RNA sequence: GGAGCUGUAAGUAAGCUAUGAUCCAGAGAUUUCCGAAUGGGGGAACCCAAUAUCUUUUAUAGGAUAUUACUUUUCAGUGAAUACAUAGCUGAUUAGAGGUAGACGCAGAGAACUGAAACAUCUUAGUACCUGCAGGAAGAGAAAGAAAAUUCGAUUCCCUGAGUAGCGGCGAGCGAAACGGGAAGAGCCCAAACCAACAAGCUUGUUGGGGUUGUAGGACUCCGAUAUGGUAGUCUGUUAGUAUAGUUGAAGGAUUUGGAAAAUUCCGCUAAAGAGGGUGAAAGCCCCGUAGACGAAAUGCUGACAACACCUAGGAGGAUCCUGAGUACGGCGGAACACGAGAAAUUCCGUCGGAAUCCGCGGGGACCAUCCCGCAAGGCUAAAUACUCCCUAGUGACCGAUAGUGAACCAGUACCGUGAGGGAAAGGUGAAAAGCACCCCGGAAGGGGAGUGAAAUAGAUCCUGAAACCGUGUGCCUACAACAAGUCAAAGCUCGUUAAUGAGUGAUGGCGUGCCUUUUGUAGAAUGAACCGGCGAGUUACGAUUGCAUGCGAGGUUAAGU
RNA sequence: GGUAUGAGUAGCGAAAGACAGGUGAGAAUCCUGUCCACCGUAUGACUAAGGUUUCCUGGGGAAGGCUCGUCCGCCCAGGGUUAGUCGGGACCUAAGCCGAGGCCGAUAGGCGUAGGCGAUGGACAACAGGUUGAUAUUCCUGUACCAGUUGUUUUUGUUUG
RNA sequence: GCUUCUAGUGAGAAAACAACUGCCCGUACCGUAAACCGACACAGGUAGUCGAGGAGAGUAUCCUAAGGUGAGCGAGCGAAC
């Protein structure tokens, strides 16, 4: 997969937020990425320096409107951890 | 649109192939956060990178 | 369908019939249009529209295409469409007299 | 194709469209992962590699694309015991591997309940099930046939023969075939003799020629013509048609009723169109259509035409040669033939034995003779036949939501089960939401107004709205009475009708043990029903027979089929 | 299928609660406080399985809860699971299973060699504290360890190696 | 796995220090249970670890610690059974 396509977007929450406060940046990723493909990736869409990754699988939730019931779509969350002495990520 | 890709060279279509890549992505940052007005562009983005995609391939 | 957005139509079936007004849109999936000034409704809205009183609206409600006939613009009579080439472009005569459209 | 569109699904939002959108049809591109799955593994939709190239990083790690299962076919290369070899091994090449339409076909294997009023033969059945192989059809098919009217001339299927001949614990049952009439029709290639070439160890293989049968044919030897006919050949083009989008397509206005007209009345008109659907009730003339005319860039399919390919020799001679062997056939054991070993021919399977070959061989229901008909042990073959998961257009004295598919509705779902598997319920506001602004009681729910509407006692649990059941009002009766509870007689009171020698109630009096089933006999202390509603049981096909009826009558009548 | 009868009857599932204050339309039943009482080889603390969002936060009170409900493992709306070192894979094998060729067999298939799969066993590198409403040997702080990579310096070996 | 041995493989090796690399899956929560198996927020069933004090042989017993709990109908009355 392109590099590009590897990063869906940013995750923005309170735990999210509280950890950008600790330069590292929360993203849903391709749910196939690696943490080092997330390395590369975040590394060429913002020239920053990525110290460490952190990547979970997010289970399906369960969701019901009206008579009908399923699932959300699984996801793949990686926290990205900037070194010291690099450029932030200014979503 | 079509007509002014088949326009352009192979590698012209290339490399705006991957400026439309980078575009969609900073559609999606600005869809993630609240600041992306026209959400109409996603779609034609897409499209525009799979009309490219076509004609590279018919070539 | 036969009538469309922007014509002149009588109305020839309904409560409004003999009234005369301009199509403010079609549909043609459902085979209706609205008229201007036919089948008004009062609305009963909350006024979670923007409308800062609610109130009770008047709107035109969709009535079928069968129940409007087209006006013969150089007449001003209601006619029957018929479709004959004019320049190589298909256009609607006027039945009636013959004029296009 | 010509004005809207961004599905169901609204809503906001943001957009697209006369530079032609959405939409429709033909052709392409993309088509993650699992799944035969096939690089390896695996608890399907996951994990882990090799090799090559590319890419990321200073680099390791990371990423991308390709290739890599198994067996088969052919070729090449390597290559054991083991001398040459062979096997194995590596690569390439080639082709299968799974699924279905729960149908139809052929084949292997193969029940039982059941019937026989028991039951082992028999029957159910060669059916159900399982398995293999298919093909659009399959199978069968070009006489070692049917016959003995003298003849017919491949096969298949339909009518008939006929419930006949037969088979059968001669029981129960099973049950032909040929002739006759139809549908459809079509015929052909090999093996062998012999000839030629090549290769090998005079034959002994490969190739090509030759040859194909029963009034016997062919080889062979003579002469004589290189014509004439045919085809169940090919992504050979060309052409036409056709399927898959479409275009065009006549003719009505008033009046009365109504919320609304298509109803009604009045006069009109159109019809190669008065099929049908929709539209505010029931429309030939408002809409979609219909009859009719018309249309194809593209891709299929079909038919021709052309091309090309492939088949197609006559006559006379018999000296010799050929004409399917471990075959035919026989014994034994099974099976198939309607035919159950029977007097059992014919066909097949296993086992053993085992021919002739044209002066021959097989059949004509044991067998022999005679006569007649055929020529096995090699293969192929259209049509008439069977079936329909799907596609298109329709049809119905078929269903109309307890029906009709299990499923009209997000149903093979929910739900049940470890699993195989079992398997529901559930349609309707209104013409249009115009789905009740606002007010009032209430936390809300829910009501009351006010509105919308023709109607809301059409307010979404929404058409109609039965019954059981629950309640409110009250005309008459009821607190000394033992009552299948009604019936007949009857005062009093309260009412007034489909106006009838009326209605409701009823003190009191006479008489009186439900319904059904099953029984000699049931109120039965026998059975069944809690109640109400819906659903729920002699039908159809083919045959037999009788009555009635009609037609014809010593005659009556066709079946398949066209 | 609907609705009765029995009935407003049986039952409401092994046990201690009390009061004050609060919240709220409404509280025996929700919150807070106090005392009281119960378990304590446990009714505590972990964890495998199994479940699969039930966890957290904010709202809600139709239904579910055998009463009630302002509350809930319920409903609505948002969020939450971070590891070279833990457990599993890229390590190993047991039982068993699969099984190239192979052997056997009406079909289907059965068995089985090489080769594999397969833990419940073998092997294997970090800990303490802190931190959030919800995760932590995973994040953070401090201090480590294991495998490998690039470079610098230092030594010694270049085919009698 | 590991440790040895040569056979083979070899031009380079090792140490110190510096900088740096290290993938996938699980990791919420319940878990002698109202969240598992029992149709139920059901007196049943559910492997392993830790499991304190006094008296005590003890993990018995009684009362307690850390910790957890008052258990999802109540109020009266104080008949028969
Ligand atoms: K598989
Ligand atoms: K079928
Ligand atoms: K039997
Ligand atoms: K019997
Ligand atoms: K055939
Ligand atoms: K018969
Ligand atoms: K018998
Ligand atoms: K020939
Ligand atoms: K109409
Ligand atoms: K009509
Ligand atoms: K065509
Ligand atoms: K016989
Ligand atoms: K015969
Ligand atoms: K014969
Ligand atoms: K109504
Ligand atoms: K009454
Ligand atoms: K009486
Ligand atoms: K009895
Ligand atoms: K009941
Ligand atoms: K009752
Ligand atoms: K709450
Ligand atoms: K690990
Ligand atoms: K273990
Ligand atoms: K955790
Ligand atoms: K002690
Ligand atoms: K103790
Ligand atoms: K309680
Ligand atoms: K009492
Ligand atoms: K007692
Ligand atoms: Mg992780
Ligand atoms: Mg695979
Ligand atoms: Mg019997
Ligand atoms: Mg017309
Ligand atoms: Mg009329
Ligand atoms: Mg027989
Ligand atoms: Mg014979
Ligand atoms: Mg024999
Ligand atoms: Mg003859
Ligand atoms: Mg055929
Ligand atoms: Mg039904
Ligand atoms: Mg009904
Ligand atoms: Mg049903
Ligand atoms: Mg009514
Ligand atoms: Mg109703
Ligand atoms: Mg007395
Ligand atoms: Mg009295
Ligand atoms: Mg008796
Ligand atoms: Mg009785
Ligand atoms: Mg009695
Ligand atoms: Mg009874
Ligand atoms: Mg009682
Ligand atoms: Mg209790
Ligand atoms: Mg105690
Ligand atoms: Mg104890
Ligand atoms: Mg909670
Ligand atoms: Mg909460
Ligand atoms: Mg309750
Ligand atoms: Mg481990
Ligand atoms: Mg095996
Ligand atoms: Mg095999
Ligand atoms: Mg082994
Ligand atoms: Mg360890
Ligand atoms: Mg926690
Ligand atoms: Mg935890
Ligand atoms: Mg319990």
């Amino acid at each position: 997969m392109e590099l590009l396509d590897v990063i869906k977007r940013p995750v923005i929450t309170e735990k999210s937020m509280l950890a950008m406060d600790e330069k590292k940046y929360t993203f849903e990723v391709d749910t196939r990425a690696n943490k080092t493909l997330v390395k590369q990736a975040v590394e060429s869409a913002f020239d920053v320096k990525v110290a460490n990754v952190n990547i979970l699988n997010v289970r399906p939730k369960f969701k019901r409107m009206g008579k009908y019931a399923g699932y959300t779509k699984k996801r793949r969350k990686a926290i990205v951890t900037l070194t010291e002495d690099s450029k932030e990520i200014q979503l | 649109k079509v007509k002014e890709i088949r326009e352009l060279t192979t590698a012209e279509m290339l490399d705006k192939e991957k400026q439309l890549k980078e575009e969609l992505f900073n559609l999606r940052f600005q869809l993630a956060t609240g600041q992306l007005e026209n959400t109409a562009r996603i779609k034609e983005v897409r499209q525009s990178i799979a009309r490219i995609k076509t004609v590279l391939r018919e070539q | 369908m036969f009538v469309k957005k922007g014509d002149k139509v009588k109305v020839i079936t309904g409560k409004d019939k003999n009234k005369e007004g301009v199509v403010l849109a079609a549909f043609p999936k459902q085979d209706k249009v609205i008229v201007e000034g036919v089948n008004v409704v009062k609305k009963h809205q909350k006024p979670n529209q923007a409308a800062p009183q609610g109130g009770i609206l008047e709107v035109e409600a969709p009535i079928h295409v069968s129940n409007v006939m087209v006006i013969d613009p150089s007449n001003g009579e209601a006619t029957k469409v018929a479709f004959k080439e004019v320049d190589g472009k298909k256009v609607r005569v006027s039945k009636k007299t013959g004029e296009v459209l």
